[PDB]
């Protein structure tokens, strides 16, 4: 019952992708979507046993590399951090699937779109169902194989196979990372078993010599494991890819940069827990991380004017939450962000879509206005989705990122200082940047063309289902989650997630702050509607600002190109790098 | 899903056309030229051509966007272009 | 044109030519020297003197005295 | 009867 | 285009829609029945439940491997 | 709407009054009169 | 706050280190109560309001200890 | 020549600067109901100037003109979904016709 | 569809301004009972029952 | 055979293989023909390998010869892919070659997994035998693991972007217009290789437990404790 | 649009590029097919049933029965 | 013509060799390398039975397996002190 | 038209020394927020004794000598 959690979608994939020339365009989504359905309802009696009947199931099918004593089978673990991670990954899957089937209903390859997602999924539970540091890389790897794939599904584009090969790159970077990590795990105990690993993670206090230094050997493999979830979930290092990522198709961005595959390093950083509660060091470093990442990207998605490009930043912002979040040691709240946020992404992904595809794949907000009568169910939609994001009173973002900043105020040291006073902007620019995506898209005056209004079509069945559903989701599930993950004393994680004694402050963080530190967010919130209005709505739209100050201009122009990264960063390491390859590799040597 | 045939295309650039302030509505054929049957400033064929391009929803090249000095010619590059 | 054969053009085939007859270009002079007395006689020397002290320091941690590593 | 037995008494022999 | 329908893919090509994608359809779901029921089998033999579920939980129909590590001193 | 270019680009868009997509802010809160009713339904009913 | 739950009993529990403080006692009928309600945050509220006025008395006992000792250090300093 | 050459290229570079302009106006003030006032302003620039006749002065109003439109030109400008440069161009483009493919192409003998 | 110069612009079907109204009114309706439930507590005006 | 001089001359061998990783796959990138990108795929594999063997540990020894086989069977797929190209076209620059994804199907199938294998993806032979070989020299030396891992990144960069440029894009007819994907001999040559990396890639432990006894009576001559 | 029946009667293009033999007739095999068939059909059955059937000698295995001896030895 | 079963080395040092001068009986030196190597293998399939009791004592024990198998932790890591062909801790074997 | 030799690689408002310029000031601001957080010292206003846990700290319960 559970390899068939786990393989439903790889044979969804190799029967849609190998046979998809006998099933046509409709086989080809029947098969996946009714594989990753079965796979997502298995994993819901999953969840009811492993996670509610407390009773984890351990499954060793065969070994894959039996070295002396390197020995890395292919084992799964199902624990209650697996399943949680699985009634996300396999439930967004399954409705990016259902959505699909409208969304490429014009579009002449949908079967091997279908099958890369199929593809994609399987990748994505093999990383989540790992025993080992090795199956757990071989999803880590295989993940972003899948991502890069579906990036330039459209090959004949140009700036699709760029996003995607800079993907590659940025992921590659970041395995290199996590491949470092996995030889220093092995170097001390001698194995790659998480079991083992997290049961012998306390006694070592050696120090190794790395690269010409005496590092501590805990704190060393720490910092490279984040180094790949640096890579991967698009931080402070390494995040250029996320925006640039957008170039492929809209079900694309929804599932494997929204919802899942940036989480990956989130979930890296939780599962290894029991072993990042030992180096002290790295916390530090992940905390610092966790808040630069979320105020550089609110700041640079205030001035952006693509619909999908801002809803990318806003990922970026909340994976910068849940990062430095894991850096307070608290990894129950984090995995909570995370399945809260996989829920008003996904539906604010799938929305935007929705509204793009109807308006004949228009994607700037300067050319949309006046759509929420003409569009009310996608309108509706993205209300719920954006109030969810801003962390609304009583909503799925109220129950997690309130809590997230509570924890930064409690958290007496440095670190933590920096964290929450960063977190605490980030909220008002993330409400600013929201609100002015809502303004622009629905309630300004029309602002389009003739020929697009014209032609407007709303969402059909099969793509108004799973925002529904999400929908649902992005109002009750956060509620109905608090309890069991973020309560005092719960359970519900079991051996899971490790806090060691000395590091918790969960009881303090609801009663140890003045209240005013509470309603912070509720503050800086309205703040940034008020702001978002009074700029977009009701403006005399003082720009002749940005057409006489220089440094108006110039500051305009820093935040739109990501703070100057992709110009300085091509030029003075890519550019470098290839004339170094030619100019003294193969011209003098 | 059908490209407008030439006759709705000459309909709407003669709407735009007609609807200029500057312009006298009395007379506009669509063989007539801004600079020599119209007696416009040089600088507004440029305002007629932009709002051709948004009404259309089509990008025209700078470089052959002044080449489109009659209603005549617009017409036909108007029409010739496929994604219109 | 009933040929699978490529219709090659003058420009890029005299151009990957020119690439791949970079042997007889070698003109000996300071950048070349520079190129190939940093990258080529300075980083190899870097590198190896990185790898005997990372021994050196793994051999003083454990007590034993340094390796001969000549 | 069965072809892993026979397999298995002509590796041995083989060996 | 033209040329397009002269080049045979495994995924089918371009705006692909065989005559009898229902029946194959059919068949391929039946097959992917025929090939899980075998994964099914082998996943409820080497799965192992340490602890003993707090309600009872359908996986105690088929799978038989629940509490017997407990004795863990013994493992190999 | 003042100058030779403003009045023709604004006579262009004479067609974005459209009643449809004229004002939108009357329909910025879609369900909050039945919400509101709902809960003060349920408010006075409880007691 | 004399400590009431032993050693042997937070064990059989299982209740996660760094619960393991003062207020142990009531979390363990907490914990049995969450598992037969499905952690529902609306079933166990009698249980949870207990064990949360007893989180707060210890932190409010923690931090009342925290304000006299800052009370005694600056007595000290201004006073020398 | 320059009388129909000199002079005329100009007539056709202040064409292009105020095309230029008026998009990036357009671009800047994104709600349509402010594009009139900075438009109309725009053109007000070209056309207190039509008082020239002379190339003595003129071009280096033109060149001047050039550098500040460059200065205040709009970081990320709008671009047609399917226009060159923009996020639908060759999504699905038409295949290329004359490409003809072979069959039994290696057969012994 | 209603036509004003030109454009036209085809009118919702009744299940998307149903469903779209339907759940716009639960999230207020939501939004507003958890309000009256814990939002003294939010509020800081009374705890659960700590104090 | 000499166990006194492998050990004295073993930083000597970590550096050339270092700097030949590095440079040979930084020079990659700047080629244009289609066997000499390739060919220059080779160099830094077999510098890979001959960090395995002078590791002297079971790792990094019975992982050289892992990856000494998985580069037999991926490097002699990917040059006849390479074959396949030139037989048809007779030209071997990748700027004529564009758009095969359209009219070359299998093969651009056939081609993006034997890239997957080039550049060590898990579920491949490859990357079995690069992560033994480097969890065998990490044991040894910290530094030339992390100068050997270097190498999969600059692998795993140009054999992308290589087929970036070969197979996807858009064609381009005024070069060559007339095409023919894999025949019967061709698909049926590739066969073995697609069983033969992934069965090495899954379950390795069929040839690993061959040589345990083999290697490990090599990884100590000279010692006897 | 999920009830119509499809228009591609055949995939499009012939499977290995080969037009497909003449009707009532069958594909003639190459000089090469046979020889190779065959050559992969022992091939799999050599390993399938040699590799399954060969005896478990290993360092690995009798070393795991000499240490599971030697380490109940101890108590 | 092997016979059916696990092979069968005998275990015991070959008389000869003496560390004195290992050059000495060349029969004696490969015997004494294939010995050595066949206690090596079984001081590393030893110290497997130990990770593999670890493993599931940390897995039915739960959060109570800092107490319970620190008897276990401690001789997993003091029996992979001296594993084999490993990290520069190399046996006096 | 030869080809050009590089011919295998082929924000225009900025240069790459000032784009550096306004990335490392954009940078520094972190810096600067970081040597602040330093300067507040957050950790000698903790309101809060550290907190005790019985039985020496869970000494036994997080694998201290029996
Ligand atoms: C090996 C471990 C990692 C496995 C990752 C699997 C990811 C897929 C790998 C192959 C992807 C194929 C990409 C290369 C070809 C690019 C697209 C292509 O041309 O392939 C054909 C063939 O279709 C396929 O892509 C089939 C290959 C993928 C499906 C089969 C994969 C089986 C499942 C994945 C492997 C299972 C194990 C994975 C886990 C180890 C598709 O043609 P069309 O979609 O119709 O469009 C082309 C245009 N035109 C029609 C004009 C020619
Ligand atoms: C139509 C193809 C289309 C594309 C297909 C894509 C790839 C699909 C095939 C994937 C690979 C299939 C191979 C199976 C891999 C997983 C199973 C591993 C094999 C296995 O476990 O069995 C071992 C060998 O027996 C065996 O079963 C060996 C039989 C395998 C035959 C493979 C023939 C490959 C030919 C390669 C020739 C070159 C070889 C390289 C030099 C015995 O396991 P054990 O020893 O532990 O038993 C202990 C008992 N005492
Ligand atoms: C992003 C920044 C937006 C742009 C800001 C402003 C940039 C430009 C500002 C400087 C431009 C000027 O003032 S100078 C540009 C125009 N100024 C003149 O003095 C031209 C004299 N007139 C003529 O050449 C002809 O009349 C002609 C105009 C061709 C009409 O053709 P007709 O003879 O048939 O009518």
């Amino acid at each position: 019952m559970y390899l068939l959690i786990v393989f439903l979608p790889l044979l969804g994939s190799s029967v849609a992708g190998f046979f998809g020339r006998f099933l046509g365009s409709e086989g080809s989504a029947i098969m996946t979507t009714t594989c990753v359905s079965f796979s997502s309802i298995l994993s819901l009696i999953a969840f009811y046993e492993v996670a509610l009947g407390a009773s984890a199931c351990y499954l060793r099918i065969a070994p894959w590399i039996s070295s002396e004593m390197f020995d890395a089978s292919w084992g799964f673990l199902f624990d209650s951090l697996t399943v949680v991670m699985l009634i996300v990954v396999t439930f967004i899957s399954s409705l990016v699937h259902l959505y699909s089937i409208s969304y490429m209903s014009e579009d002449p390859h949908s079967p091997r779109f279908m099958c890369y997602l199929s593809i994609f999924t399987f990748f994505m539970l093999m990383l989540v169902t790992g025993d080992n540091f090795l199956q757990l890389f071989l999803g880590w790897e295989g993940v972003g194989l899948a991502s890069y794939l579906l990036i330039h599904f459209w090959f004949t584009r140009l700036q699709a196979d760029k996003a995607a090969i800079k993907a590659m790159l940025v992921n590659r970077v970041g395995d290199f990372g996590l491949a470092l990590g996995i030889l220093g795990c092995f170097t001390l105990f001698q194995t790659v078993d998480f079991s083992t690993i997290f049961a012998c993670a306390s006694v070592p206090r050696n120090s190794w010599i790395f690269c010409n230094m005496r590092l501590n050997a805990i704190s060393l493999i720490c910092i490279l494991l984040f180094i790949g979830a640096v890579g991967k979930s698009a931080q402070i290092g390494l995040h250029t890819w996320l925006p640039d990522a957008m170039e492929g198709p809209t079900p694309v961005s929804a599932l494997i940069h929204a919802a899942t595959m940036v989480t990956a390093g989130v979930f890296m950083i939780a599962r290894c827990s029991p072993l990042f509660e030992y180096s002290p060091t790295a916390l530090i470093v992940i905390t610092f991380a966790g808040a630069m990442t979320s105020f550089l990207a609110a700041t640079t998605g205030i001035l952006q004017n693509d619909l999908k490009r801002v809803i990318a930043y806003s990922t970026c912002s909340q994976l910068g939450y849940m990062i430095f979040a894991c850096g307070i040691s608290n990894y129950s709240v984090s995995v909570f962000h995370l399945m809260n946020h996989a829920f008003f992404k996904a539906l604010l992904f799938l929305s935007a879509g929705s509204v793009i595809h109807a308006m004949s794949d228009e994607q700037d907000m300067r050319k949309m206005g006046g759509l929420a009568s003409s569009f009310p169910l996608t309108y509706a939609m993205m209300l719920i989705g954006s109030l969810s994001l801003i962390g609304f009173p009583f909503l799925t973002g109220f129950y997690s990122k309130d809590v997230i900043l509570e924890l930064a105020y409690t958290k007496y040291t440095i670190s933590g200082n920096f964290a929450f006073w960063l977190g605490s902007v980030s909220v008002l620019f993330t409400s600013y940047y929201s609100f002015r995506l809502l303004f622009l898209t629905f309630l300004v005056p029309t602002n389009s063309f003739g020929r697009d209004i014209s032609r407007c079509h709303d969402a059909p069945i099969p793509m108004a289902i799973p925002l529904i559903l999400l929908a649902l989701g992005s109002l009750f599930v956060g509620y109905l989650a608090k309890d069991m993950m973020i309560g005092l004393g719960t359970n519900f994680w079991a051996n899971s997630l490790l806090v060691l004694p000395k590091n918790e402050i969960l009881a303090e963080s609801e009663f140890a702050a003045p209240t005013i530190i509470k309603l912070i967010p509720i503050l800086f919130s309205t703040l940034g509607a008020f702001v978002a209005y009074n700029v977009n709505l009701v403006a005399d739209q003082f720009q002749r600002a940005f057409q006489t100050s220089t440094f108006c201009n110039r500051l305009y122009s820093f935040f739109n190109k990501r703070w100057f990264f992709d110009q300085v960063l091509n030029d003075f390491l890519v550019r470098s790098f290839l004339r170094f390859g030619y100019e003294v590799s193969f011209e003098a040597l | 899903d059908d490209h407008l045939s030439r006759e709705a295309v000459v309909d709407r650039v003669l709407d735009v056309v007609k609807s200029f302030p500057k312009v006298d509505p009395s007379k506009v054929t669509p063989e007539v030229h801004f600079q020599n049957d119209l007696g416009l400033d040089s600088l507004d064929t440029v305002e007629i051509v932009m709002a051709i391009e948004e009404e259309f929803k089509l990008e025209i090249p700078d470089k052959e966007a002044d080449k489109i000095d009659s209603c005549s010619l617009a017409i036909e590059y108007v029409y010739n272009h496929p994604m219109s | 044109g009933g040929g699978m054969e490529t219709n090659k053009n003058k420009f890029i085939e005299d151009w990957g030519s020119a690439r791949e007859n970079l042997e007889h270009n070698f003109r000996w002079t300071r950048r070349n020297f520079a190129l190939i007395g940093i990258f080529g006689i300075a980083l190899p020397i870097i590198v190896y003197k990185g790898i005997v002290k990372d021994f050196h320091m793994q051999d003083e941690d454990a007590g034993r005295p340094h390796r001969k590593f000549l | 009867g069965f072809i892993m037995e026979f397999a298995e008494n002509l590796v041995l022999r083989l060996m | 285009g033209d040329f397009r329908a002269k080049v045979w893919s495994m995924t089918g090509g371009p705006n692909c829609r065989p005559k009898h994608w229902r029946r194959n359809t059919a068949i391929a779901m039946f097959g992917v029945f025929l090939v899980c029921i075998p994964i099914a089998k082998l996943s409820a033999k080497l799965e192992q439940r340490p602890h003993m579920p707090v309600r009872p939980i359908p996986s105690q129909i088929w799978c038989k491997n629940f509490g017997t590590k407990d004795d863990y001193e013994k493992e190999h | 709407p003042l100058g030779t270019t403003g009045e023709f680009f604004r006579r262009r868009d004479e067609w974005r009054k459209h009643p449809m997509l004229s004002n939108q802010m009357r329909h910025a809160l879609p369900g909050i009169g039945i919400g509101v009713g709902a809960f003060c339904v349920y408010l006075v009913g409880e007691q | 706050k004399k400590m009431i739950a032993t050693q042997e009993e937070m064990s059989a529990a299982k209740i996660a280190l760094g619960s393991r403080d003062m207020c142990a006692h009531l979390l363990i009928p907490l914990n049995k109560c969450r598992q037969a309600e499905f952690y529902l945050p609306w079933k166990c509220e009698d249980e949870r309001h207990v064990y949360e006025k007893c989180e707060y008395e210890l932190v409010m006992e923690r931090m009342l200890a925290m304000k006299k000792i800052r009370e005694e250090e600056a007595l000290a300093k201004q006073n020398k | 020549a320059a009388y129909f050459a000199r002079r005329a290229a100009q007539k056709e570079r202040v064409r292009i600067l105020y095309r230029r302009a008026l998009k990036d106006t357009l671009n800047w003030a994104v709600h349509r109901h402010i594009f009139y006032r900075d438009a109309s302003d725009l053109r007000e620039k070209f056309n207190v100037n039509q008082d020239v006749e002379d190339v003595d002065r003129i071009d280096k109003l033109i060149a001047h003109g050039e550098a500040e439109y460059n200065k205040w030109r709009h970081p990320d400008p709008y671009i047609v979904p399917w226009a060159p440069g923009g996020s639908k161009f060759c999504r699905n483009p038409t295949p290329p016709a004359g490409i003809e493919i072979v069959y039994n192409y290696g057969l012994e003998d | 569809g209603i036509t004003y110069k030109g454009v036209t612009v085809h009118t919702p079907k009744t299940w998307h301004t149903v469903t779209g109204k339907g759940l716009c009114a639960v999230m207020w309706f939501w939004i507003l009972y958890r309000a009256k439930q814990d939002g003294p507590v939010v509020m800081g005006w009374r705890h659960p029952w700590d104090g | 055979m000499f166990p006194e001089a492998t050990l004295c001359f073993t930083p000597f061998i970590y550096t050339l293989s270092a700097i030949a990783i590095i440079y040979t796959s930084l020079t990659t990138l700047r080629q244009i023909d289609l066997k000499k990108i390739i060919a220059y795929s080779s160099v830094a594999h077999m510098n890979l390998v001959t960090i395995g063997m002078f590791s002297l540990n079971i790792q990094g020894i019975g992982g050289s010869i892992l990856l000494m086989l998985s580069h037999g069977l991926v490097s002699s797929a990917l040059f006849l892919c390479v074959g396949v190209l030139y037989d048809r076209h007779k030209t071997r620059l990748v700027r004529y070659y564009g758009g095969l994804v359209s009219t070359m199907p299998n093969f651009s199938t056939i081609f993006f997994f034997f890239t997957l294998a080039n550049m060590s993806l898990p579920g491949t032979s490859s990357f079995i035998g690069e992560f033994l070989i480097l969890v065998g020299a990490f044991q040894r030396n910290s530094l030339v693991a992390t100068l050997a891992a270097l190498g999969m990144i600059l692998g795993a960069a140009y054999s992308l972007w290589l087929y970036n440029r070969v197979v996807s894009g858009n064609l381009k007819p005024d070069f060559l217009h007339k095409f023919s994907d894999l025949n019967g001999r061709e698909v049926f040559i590739f066969i073995p290789f697609l069983v033969g990396l992934v069965w090495m890639g899954v379950y390795p432990k069929v040839f690993l437990d061959c040589m345990h006894t083999s290697v490990s009576n090599l990884v100590q001559h000279g010692k006897f404790h | 649009r999920w009830a119509t029946p499809g228009h591609e009667e055949r995939p499009k293009g012939y499977f290995m590029n080969r037009t497909p033999p003449a009707p009532g007739q069958s594909r003639k095999w190459e000089d090469w097919e046979l020889p190779c068939y065959i050559t992969s059909f022992l091939t799999i059955v050599i390993l399938g049933v040699g590799l399954n059937a060969k005896p478990d000698l290993s360092i690995e295995t009798w070393a795991h029965q000499k240490a599971l001896e030697r380490l109940e030895m101890e108590k | 013509g092997r016979k059916k079963g696990l092979p069968e080395f005998e275990e015991s040092a070959p008389d000869g060799f003496d560390p004195e001068n290992p050059y000495k009986d060349p029969v004696a030196m490969v015997e004494m390398r294939e010995h050595i190597v066949r206690e090596k293998w079984i001081q590393i399939e030893k110290a497997k039975i130990l990770r593999e009791k670890v493993k599931w004592c940390y897995r039915v024990e739960g959060v109570n397996h800092y107490q319970k198998c620190r008897h276990l932790v401690q001789q997993y890591l003091d029996s992979t002190r001296g594993v084999g062909w490993g990290k520069d801790h190399r046996p006096i074997s | 038209k030869p080809l050009s030799v590089n011919d295998e690689l082929m924000a225009d408002t900025v240069g790459k020394y000032e784009a550096l310029a306004w990335l490392s000031g954009g940078l520094g601001f972190f810096v600067g927020l970081g040597l602040l957080a330093v300067l507040n010292d957050k950790a000698s206003k903790v309101p809060f004794t550290p907190r005790v846990y019985p039985y020496d700290n869970l000494r036994v319960e997080l694998g201290g000598e029996p």
